[PDB]
């Protein structure tokens, strides 16, 4: 453990878990040209 | 009535209140004043029955007073904790970013036993933080709240299980102390009682009994009533006492060579000593009550004893046999039964004082270790108290608690209700408590012991459901940490005026009636059958003679937030939960308006919240202004009150106070003198009353959407002020010093137009996105410029200066007006941190109107985002010509079981219509139980509907039929609560009447301005070259594994490939794609993501030979570049 | 089970000697960065320790 009684992070801890290398950084990433916002209803729009 | 200056709000309540609502902030103030040991706490303890009350500091000092070394020649003692005056006021602490603390002095005495010479000095222990008058701690300039923690009290707990391999019942008992080892006894399939000292393996309890000094004859004569004990004793296979003690030592401490005295010392240290075992006062009391030991004696010892262990074993064996009674030798008979660990008699509450006391205890233990270390190294005859005491660990522990602990949180300051509920919160999470993952569907339940102690409605609906709750209105806290609730004692069917505070254990013994039971003028129950609650909840009907207690109010089970929902009993539990949670989230508007229909918990909630200004002593107003009020008094003393004006709260909202008094007006002590943010005339006002029509409308309110009129935008009805704070500091770097100035090497000239001579913006200057607020610059060092840049600078003459611009700029998507600048400089003796030379903070205020995407809600759990803001002439209007303000869909009401809003709507109309019941030919039958003051009201009058005792359906229908006409002498809404609306954009009246009324709606703190985010290219991460995340960092949106599955199912290989490669990780691909897009060519082929190379390096660092093979069979090097 | 492990070692051309280490590889520094946070404070990756 280090300061605050927090166990140190080894290589296996890098490679394992949901927060590990594989699941967090290889099967899913953050991408450019992307946005996010609240949705409201537009009834005058077409299906496309 | 009780409040001196209060608006007139007629009430539909039909029951008298024997007990008034207590102080809503006592749960914090009482605990902290117990910790400090104030005089009023001492007086309260004495008047309640006392022996020698001691505060938390006194208790920890007394438990640590004898500090002796191994030789026994020296000792150090601490006594007499004393607090001096406060270093600074609250406003100074918040302005200068200080801590509201007071000095602590403890008298330390050193005794040298061999020579008999004693020394005594007054030792300074540090600046102990002090709670303010509102229950908050100002730490580093920020208000923080310590949340009470629900934990399991120490004691003995008996449990029973059924085995699925043999279908037999197995019992067990666990002794759970505070800061001690665990002792468990159990009965297994082989009917062999086994004890597991600490967390070791099982051993028959006969071995433990023999090790305690007992013999075979003692066990036979003690446990001669049972059979399993005899079977265990026959199979012990260990005779005598020394052999059993050696076996216990070998099992407990393997690898240590045993001797005769070591095992005895180990056992004494484990169980029968104050050093390493401490059944606290709560634990001692619980064990004494459970086992019937030491009945009457004061709680002085705090350690386990052999009598307790033998009583526990006897209780366990008699419980397994089936006996329902047991009398320990020299004890009082107690019932034999299992214990429920979720019972409120087994769960206690650690308030702020107890947590601070535990932290002080840890700090004192560290200080004692340091003192003992220093005692043996220094020379005698020169040791003094002040050369041994290192006070640093104590203050360090206190600071660590106040800045790291989960139970010390930022105060919620959306509105006064947010803070009031925050201070009254009971949390089951934190150090020594449960975790949100290791908690099953057993503790997240409404136990029948929560009635009157914990609100079953108000709890988070996310992953923390049931792990966080709120205190009830009338709930108190025992000195032991248990929650008490008041009940009226009844005798022979007559309800008396004596109120007794009972806990869950005391409540279970008696049978408690319901506060709505009809009583006569004296208290005799008019009806024989009475609804009561028996032991295990057990709602039942009993005769009027069995009852021995009654509730004080119908709303004893609800909290403050849940008590402000009118027609609560008509709403389902889920919708009421949502309504309370969203009512805590309202934002203050520029102008406040109290609801037409309320519950009466508005004066008390606003006054006890503290955001309102209340006169201290009776007198007359002399000078009233927008920022100060001067009050004279009959005594002859002037009181000056300063009002907060446009002050930013913890969450960005505007918190300003305005006077509601005039010069010459005579006020009374306790009368409200200046409203707060969400306060009108001293009452809580979180929203606005709007004319609502319940109907579908062209699909613009489809699926929980809301249509608003444009009158709200024009007249600034739902308009709120939001203040943002930006701070920047010029520190000292290794390459040079950072200077705040308006130089800014490479910019235009019009950017620096709003900056003054010192390089900061001017007050009142409007700022847009990207505008410079504070002009800073940093040393750059020697860098090799590009030849093209050098040639351009030579052409244009702009000399390259070795400074890099790091100005403070307005974040993306933000704007407003500058209203305040605060400057701190080290050269003016300002307590800046190390290295920092200058600091400057700028406040930007913005007025936000209602817009599409903002979330509105009500008090009944009906929420929705605005999907349309129609013009005034497009809204449906009454035949008088009055347009409606909001349109709510019909399809969302019936399937959510929250029709209380509809009732509110009807009542709201009557409130803003006036009514006059026609008392001609006698009082109408439906109005038999209405109070005489409700027979007629004028227009715009406000009415009160208490939670579980208010207006009925028949009274509502009668009042709908009895409303008075408008200015034209006609009625717009008939007896059914429906009106004939016209179509705004067509002119034809709607074919059927539509429900219209007035509803009180709230503007929640979920605005699109804080939600909208977009990015094309921005900052990236370091190890894996992927975009950051979050709006505050201009990050990207995560394309997780589920989205990858969706793309794979669609069959879109190229979209997925480009998303993974050239938008996240392909370092060359990103710049090539940007260049191709700008120049207009085709998008190039993707490369290799960097995350794969990082993974390969991480695998190789684990001595794994991972290599990529080509078709030939060679190895492909990953060192391209 | 023993035959599973032994035949696993026999089929491949490797040797069991790889289970005992004589040298410990060290990851490149940029994967365990020592960065200077604004204000002068530094940061470590817990692998340096």
């Amino acid at each position: 453990t280090g300061p605050g009684n927090r166990p140190l992070k080894s290589l296996s801890d890098l490679l394992k878990g949901k927060q590990g290398r594989f699941r967090q950084n290889l099967l899913g990433k953050r991408v450019d040209y992307s946005g996010r916002s609240v949705i409201v209803v537009g009834p005058q729009l077409k299906l496309h | 009535n009780s409040v001196p200056g209060a608006p007139n709000r007629v009430s539909f309540a039909k029951l008298r209140e024997p007990l008034e609502v207590p102080g809503l902030l006592d749960v914090q103030t009482d605990s902290f004043e117990w910790l400090v040991g104030s005089d009023r706490w001492r007086q309260a303890a004495i008047d309640r029955g006392e022996e020698n009350p001691v505060g938390g500091l006194e208790e920890v000092l007394a438990e640590l007073s004898p500090i002796e070394d191994f030789s026994g020649s020296m000792s150090l003692s601490f006594s007499d904790p004393r607090f001096d005056e406060v270093k600074a006021s609250v406003d100074e602490c918040k302005d200068k970013d200080m801590t509201y603390a007071a000095p602590l002095f403890v008298t330390a005495e050193f005794i040298n036993n061999n020579t008999g010479e004693i020394k005594s000095q007054t030792v300074f222990m540090g600046d102990f933080p002090m709670m303010t008058e509102k229950g908050t701690f100002i730490i580093n300039g920020t208000e923080r709240v310590v949340v009470s923690q629900l934990v399991r009290s120490p004691g003995v707990y008996f449990d029973e299980t059924i085995d699925k391999s043999t279908e037999k019942t197995l019992h067990s008992v666990k002794v759970i102390p505070g800061r001690g080892a665990w002792l468990e006894f159990d009965v297994d399939k082989r009917d062999t009682v086994g004890v597991r000292i600490d967390r070791k393996r099982r051993q028959p309890v006969t071995v433990l009994l023999k090790a305690l000094g007992w013999t075979n004859e003692q066990i036979v004569e003690r446990f001669g009533f049972s059979e399993i004990m005899m079977g265990t004793l026959e199979k012990d296979t260990t005779s005598g006492t020394d052999e059993a003690l050696l076996d216990i030592y070998r099992k407990l401490r393997p690898g240590e060579p045993p001797t005769k005295e070591s095992a005895q010392t180990l056992l004494e240290n484990l169980f029968f000593k104050e050093k390493r075992y401490d059944l606290a006062r709560v634990g001692r009391y619980k064990v004494n009550k459970k086992l019937g030991l030491n009945a009457g004696k004061p709680i002085t010892s705090s350690t386990l004893t052999e009598e307790d262990v033998v009583a526990t074993i006897e209780y366990l064996v008699r419980l397994h046999e089936g006996q329902t009674s047991m009398t320990v030798p020299g004890g009082v008979e107690v019932p034999v039964e299992v214990d429920d660990i979720d019972h409120f008699g087994n769960r206690r509450l650690r308030t702020v004082g107890e947590l601070i006391q535990n932290q002080i205890r840890v700090g004192l233990s560290r200080m004692e270790r340091v003192v003992r270390e220093r005692m043996t190294t220094q020379d005698v005859e020169a040791i003094t108290p002040q050369t041994l005491i290192n006070i640093r660990p104590v203050v360090a522990a206190i600071k660590e608690f106040f800045g790291t602990s989960q139970l010390s949180q930022f105060m919620d300051q959306n509105n006064p209700l947010s803070g009031l509920t925050h201070k009254r919160r009971l949390s089951a999470l934190g150090p020594g408590g449960l975790s949100r993952e290791r908690a099953g569907l057993e503790v997240r339940d409404v136990h029948p012991s929560h009635y009157g102690r914990m609100c079953p409605i108000e709890t988070p609906e996310g992953p923390n459901i049931g792990l966080i709750g709120s205190l009830s209105v009338y709930a108190r806290v025992n000195p032991f940490g248990f929650i008490e609730t008041p009940y009226r004692k009844v005798e022979n069917g007559v309800v008396t005026d004596q109120i007794d505070y009972l806990t869950a254990d005391e409540e279970d013994r008696h049978v408690v009636a319901q506060a709505n039971s009809p009583t006569d003028e004296n208290g005799r129950f008019t009806e024989d059958r009475v609804m009561v609650r028996k032991k295990g909840g057990e709602v039942e009907f009993v005769s009027a003679d069995q009852v021995d207690y009654m509730d004080v109010s119908p709303r004893q089970m609800v909290s403050v937030a849940t008590a402000m929902i009118p027609f609560l009993e008509h709403d389902d539990a889920n919708r009421a939960l949502m309504g309370a949670n969203m009512q805590r989230q309202a934002v203050p508007l520029v102008r406040s308006e109290a609801p037409l229909v309320g519950t009466g918990m508005e004066l008390r909630a606003a006054i006890d919240a503290g955001d309102v200004v209340v006169a201290d002593k009776t007198g007359v107003i002399e000078e009233v202004s927008a920022d100060y009020i001067t009050v004279m008094a009959d005594d002859g003393t002037r009181q000056s009150y300063r009002l907060r004006k446009f002050a930013r709260s913890n969450h960005g909202t505007c918190a300003n106070q305005r006077p509601i008094v005039d010069a010459g007006q005579r006020v009374e002590a306790g009368q409200v003198i200046a409203d707060g943010p969400c306060t009108q005339n001293g009452e809580m006002a979180l929203g606005k009353n709007l004319l609502v029509a319940i109907m579908p409308w062209e699909g613009h309110n489809y699926e929980d959407a809301i249509i608003l009129s444009n009158r709200l935008v024009e007249e600034d009805v739902l308009t709120s002020i939001h203040i943002e704070e930006h701070e920047i500091d010029a520190r000292d770097t290794k390459l040079g010093a950072e200077e705040i100035t308006r130089d800014i090497p490479n910019v235009s000239d019009e950017v620096l137009a709003d900056l003054d001579e010192r390089g900061i913006v001017r007050i009142g200057a409007e700022v847009r996105d990207g505008d410079i607020l504070v002009g800073k610059v940093t040393p750059k060092g020697e860098t090799e410029l590009t030849p093209e840049e050098r040639l351009l600078r030579a052409i244009f003459g702009e000399k390259a200066r070795e400074v890099r611009d790091t100005s403070l700029k307005v974040p993306h998507g933000e704007s407003g007006k500058v209203i305040g600048i605060r400057v701190f400089s080290r050269e003016d003796d300002d307590e800046l941190p190390a290295g920092v030379n200058e600091l400057v903070r700028v406040y930007v205020a913005q007025k936000r109107k209602i817009s599409d995407g903002d979330k509105l809600a009500g008090r009944h759990g009906n929420k929705g985002v605005i999907g349309k803001i129609l013009p005034v002439e497009d809204m449906p209007f009454l035949p008088d010509g009055t347009p409606v303000d909001i349109i709510l869909n019909t399809h969302g009401v019936p399937r959510r079981m929250n029709i209380g809003q509809i009732l509110e709507t009807h009542l709201g109309w009557v409130a803003k219509a006036g009514w006059n019941i026609d008392v001609a030919a006698g009082v109408p039958d439906w109005a038999s139980k209405l109070p005489e003051e409700l027979y007629s009201a004028p227009a715009d009058s406000t009415v009160a509907t208490p939670v579980f005792d208010g207006a009925q359906e028949g009274e509502l229908a009668g009042l709908l039929g009895s409303t008075l006409p408008n200015r034209d002498g006609e009625v717009m809404v008939d007896a059914d609560g429906k009106s004939t609306l016209f179509d705004g954009r067509s002119g034809e009246p709607f074919p059927y009447p539509v429900t219209v009324g007035y509803m009180y709606i709230l503007k929640l703190h979920h605005l699109v301005d804080d939600k909208i985010h977009a990015r094309s290219t921005g900052p990236y991460s370091m190890i894996t070259q992927q975009p950051l995340g979050g709006k505050a960092q201009f990050g990207g949106q995560r394309f997780g594994e589920m989205e990858c599955w969706a793309m794979q199912a669609y069959g879109a290989a190229y979209t997925l490939q480009e998303l993974l490669t050239i938008k996240s990780d392909d370092t060359v691909g990103r710049v090539k794609v940007y260049e191709a897009i700008v120049k207009g060519e085709n998008i190039p082929e993707p490369g290799i993501p960097e995350s794969f190379k990082v993974l390969l390096k991480e695998l190789q660092s684990l001595c794994l030979n991972v290599e990529v093979l080509s078709s030939d069979g060679a190895a492909i090097e990953m060192r391209d570049g | 089970k023993r035959l599973k492990v032994v035949a696993a070692f026999q089929q491949s051309g490797n040797s069991p000697m790889g289970m005992v280490l004589d040298a410990v590889p060290v990851i490149p520094p940029e994967l365990r960065p020592m960065v200077q946070l604004d204000g002068g404070r530094f940061a470590t990756s817990d692998l340096n320790d």
